[PDB]
């Protein structure tokens, strides 16, 4: 069964790359503003230093993840003013030069589908004084020593990196990933990529308008499906928020003491009797901080594996053409385009899909004059009455000639050999 | 969490970033590679008289490709390059004597610790 | 060393030294203090073991990557981009390092580029000719076919291209002659 038409399909893949960076003031959480509790806690300083070391390791790892995914190339290419790419229209993934953020249309759509817990990192003390505290969850976190640190690269820098990657791929093919970018017309690059899945160039050059129209329609479908998806990226935000709020809620546990409030214990009890209750509370709250830090470590390891996968995809799907099956989409991989998403990346994989199949009878070899002829790079098929040789992934029948097959042995050994004539395109010319 | 005052000292060189209020650094209009990350794209360094300077990090050089619809670029020579990659493979193997750590040579502590043997195992 | 330093914590006991507690206190009153110390030191050992587990998992992922590199870069030639260095991978050599491995990746880098005008096909006699495994280029006045990664110009012949269809459909086809290296010999 040989396909007769094809389909050009664009699919999306979502990957998390980084998580929220956090820091803890140990004394602020355990004691608040009680001087006596701080003097008692001075006996456990090593544990707070150890917890903060683990958290700072996580925080620097997040920036390393983002650097490894997005900052591969250090040349910031610019897209040409003239958009003559053989009828392919990449306007939806190229940056819009009129919006404040120089983001593409699809990146703007993606960024409006994930809602961050807090926008901005400057919440002033005067902003939440009185009622607003203990109602707004961020201020409730910040009055207990729990702070969120901003990432090193802003959204605009990551958008710049992605636009440089896109311009490199559509002006120079895959050469910019191995050295200097070498310009080539976009249709000739597309023909090269067709060669890499086993389809001759003339198929592309003859069907160029159909291929461009199919690509443009597929991009439109992506766009219209996004303005209507990113659960993998919303759950990271939700998990970080839930852990910080659980830490804030665990401050009402007695841990076997008379109360969970230090000020209530400090009045009504003298230091020698208040010390045992305070000691219970201190042990409980150190255990809570420890549990938080351990689960943050396990989550960071999972995000790190995901970011390594994202870097490998960027290298092998965007900076080249991959032959490993299902790594860069479903179908024979043609090319990929990256887009930045909050805390992650989205890949647009353009692949080739065989469309309409027809049935043929086939044979391994042809017996002409006591010789066995085998195809050089095709398959022998029959429409019922006549015998041709074609290519495996597209139907393009041709006459069997000697410049088209090769001989090996006689016809007595091959199981299903058939009898037919081989043109030999020299005899007419010699006559 | 200050927009420039809840600061220890004001001094001079008060500079506002999305990471916060920075006090004690001179702001320059250049863009170097990142030395010390401050955050939100801002980096710091110790330069030349010597002082701390704060700048916006540069992402790299900018070069535009000369694209046309009938124009190709072919290499004429090559380069043979050798590069190195480093990978960790193993770590230190450790063992703990639980009683030695918890009790030392105290017999009474060992008799008390006999209630927690499952955890050491 | 952090485990050794954490032995000076009281954990809410009178002292962190067992011998100091055992003198000055009888067994029934020494038991509660010793119990506090025991709970604290078991917690310290537990924290150490947990962080050792997480670190071992990271080292295990790194060692799996090292084994894959040894298989695919040293015992073969890899075509996946940037797995075995920057450039087109040629070969790799391993060297042992304390607790690790170093790979020497030898790769091929294209060096000096020149600009050419190009074309998808050639129209000879109402036929369209396409390159078998090269690209059509022009030095300005003349037309050759070359290979993509190194410049080695050659004359366009029929043993060098292949025909498909006529010249009415391909967008940027150009007019040129194809040698056909048999006619001189037949004459
Ligand atoms: C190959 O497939 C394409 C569509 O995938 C066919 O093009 C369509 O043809 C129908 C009528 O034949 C039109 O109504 C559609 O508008 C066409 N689509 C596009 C995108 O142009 C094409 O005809 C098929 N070719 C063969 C030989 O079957
Ligand atoms: C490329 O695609 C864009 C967007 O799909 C096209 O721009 C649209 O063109 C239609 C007219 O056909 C207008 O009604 C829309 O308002 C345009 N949208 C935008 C965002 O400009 C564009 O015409 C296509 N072709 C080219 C050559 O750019
Ligand atoms: C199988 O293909 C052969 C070869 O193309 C077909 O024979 C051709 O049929 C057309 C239409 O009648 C004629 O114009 C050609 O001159 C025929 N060529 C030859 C060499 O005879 C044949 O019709 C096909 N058979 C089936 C069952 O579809
Ligand atoms: C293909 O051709 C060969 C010879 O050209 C056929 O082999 C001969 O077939 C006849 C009749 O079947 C026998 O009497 C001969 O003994 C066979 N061998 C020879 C002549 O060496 C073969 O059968 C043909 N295959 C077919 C028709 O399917
Ligand atoms: C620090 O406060 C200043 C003063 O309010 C902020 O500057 C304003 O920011 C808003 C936000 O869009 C603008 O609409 C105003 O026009 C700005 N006013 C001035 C005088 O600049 C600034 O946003 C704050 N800093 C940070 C990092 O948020
Ligand atoms: C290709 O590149 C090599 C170097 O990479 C060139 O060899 C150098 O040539 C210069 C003078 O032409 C000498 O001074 C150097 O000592 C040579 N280097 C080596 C390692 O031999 C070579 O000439 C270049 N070839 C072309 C055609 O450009
Ligand atoms: C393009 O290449 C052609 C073919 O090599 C060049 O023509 C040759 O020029 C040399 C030097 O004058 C002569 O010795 C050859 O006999 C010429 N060959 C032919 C077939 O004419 C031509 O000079 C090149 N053009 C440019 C602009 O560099
Ligand atoms: C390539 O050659 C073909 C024919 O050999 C040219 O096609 C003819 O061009 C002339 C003048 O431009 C027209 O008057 C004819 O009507 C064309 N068609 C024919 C003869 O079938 C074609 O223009 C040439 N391409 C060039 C010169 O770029
Ligand atoms: C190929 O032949 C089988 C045999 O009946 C049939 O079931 C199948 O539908 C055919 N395929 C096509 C594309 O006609
Ligand atoms: C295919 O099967 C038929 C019987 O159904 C048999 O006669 C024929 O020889 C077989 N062909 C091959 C190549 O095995
Ligand atoms: C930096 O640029 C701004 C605006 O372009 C200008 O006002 C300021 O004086 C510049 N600083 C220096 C040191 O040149
Ligand atoms: C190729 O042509 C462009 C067009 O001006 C030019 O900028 C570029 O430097 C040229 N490349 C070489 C290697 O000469
Ligand atoms: C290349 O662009 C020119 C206009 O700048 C146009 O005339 C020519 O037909 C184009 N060639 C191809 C192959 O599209």
């Amino acid at each position: 069964a040989i396909p007769t038409n094809f389909t050009i399909s664009v699919t999306t893949e979502i990957l998390p790359v980084s998580m929220t960076k956090t820091s803890v003031d140990c004394t602020m959480y355990i004691c608040g503003d009680s001087t006596e509790c701080s003097n008692l806690l001075l006996q456990y300083g090593s544990f707070c230093t150890q917890l903060n070391r683990a958290l700072t390791g996580i925080a620097v790892e997040q920036d390393k993840n983002t650097q490894e995914v997005f900052a591969q190339v250090k040349q910031i290419y610019k897209t040409p003013p003239i958009k003559d790419f053989g009828g392919f229209n990449f306007s939806q993934i190229l940056p819009d030069p009129s919006k404040p953020s120089k983001r593409s249309f699809i990146e703007d759509l993606l960024f409006n589908k994930v809602t961050l817990a807090d926008a901005g990192f400057i919440k002033q003390y005067g902003d939440c004084l009185g009622d607003i505290a203990a109602r707004d969850l961020i201020c409730a976190q910040k009055f207990n020593g729990l702070t969120v640190l901003p990432p090193l690269l802003t959204d605009e820098m990551i958008a710049q990196y992605t636009s440089a990657l896109l311009a490199g791929t559509i002006t120079s093919g895959w050469t910019f990933g191995a050295g200097a970018a070498l310009q080539i017309p976009f249709a000739m690059q597309m023909a090269y990529r067709f060669n890499g899945i086993g389809v001759t160039q003339n198929v592309l050059y003859e069907n160029q308008k159909l291929i461009a129209n199919q690509f443009n329609s597929a991009i439109g479908k992506i766009q219209d499906s996004l303005s209507s998806a990113l659960g993998k990226l919303q759950d990271v935000v939700n998990q970080n928020a839930q852990a910080l709020n659980t830490l804030v809620k665990q401050l009402s546990s007695n841990f076997g003491a008379i109360s969970s409030v230090l000020n209530d214990i400090l009045s009504r009890l003298d230091p020698p009797e208040a010390e045992v209750q305070i000691d219970r509370l201190i042990t409980g709250r150190l255990q809570s901080l420890q549990t938080y830090v351990t689960q943050q470590l396990i989550r960071a390891a999972e995000i790190r594996a995901s970011a390594n996968l994202a870097a490998t995809k960027m290298s092998e799907c965007v900076l080249g053409q991959s032959k490993r099956v299902d790594f860069c989409g479903k179908g024979y991989h043609l090319m990929s385009f990256p887009q930045s998403a909050p805390h992650g990346v989205v890949f647009l994989h353009v692949t080739y899909v065989p469309a309409q199949e027809k049935n043929f009878t086939t044979a391994p070899a042809i017996c002409h004059d006591g010789k066995a002829h085998f195809p050089r790079e095709g398959v022998f098929v029959s429409n019922g009455t006549h015998w041709f040789v074609t290519q495996r992934n597209f139907y393009e029948p041709q006459i069997i000639t000697t410049d088209n097959t090769f001989v090996s042995g006689n016809c007595d050994v091959v199981i299903g050999i058939v009898n037919n004539t081989v043109y030999d395109p020299l005899q007419p010319e010699l006559d | 969490d200050v927009n420039c005052w809840r600061v220890y000292s004001t001094g001079s060189n008060v500079f506002q970033t999305r990471a916060g209020c920075l006090i004690g650094a001179e702001h320059v209009n250049n863009s170097y590679e990142c030395d010390i990350p401050i955050g939100a794209g801002i980096c710091a360094s110790y330069q030349t008289s010597q002082s701390i300077i704060a700048y916006t990090m540069s992402l790299g050089a900018e070069n535009s490709v000369a694209y046309s619809n009938n124009s190709i670029a072919i290499p004429t020579n090559f380069t043979i390059s050798v590069t190195t990659e480093i990978l960790p493979v193993s770590m230190t193997k450790t063992s703990v004597d639980c009683t030695m750590y918890i009790c030392g040579d105290s017999t009474e502590c060992s008799n008390l610790l006999l209630q927690y043997g499952s955890f050491c195992t």
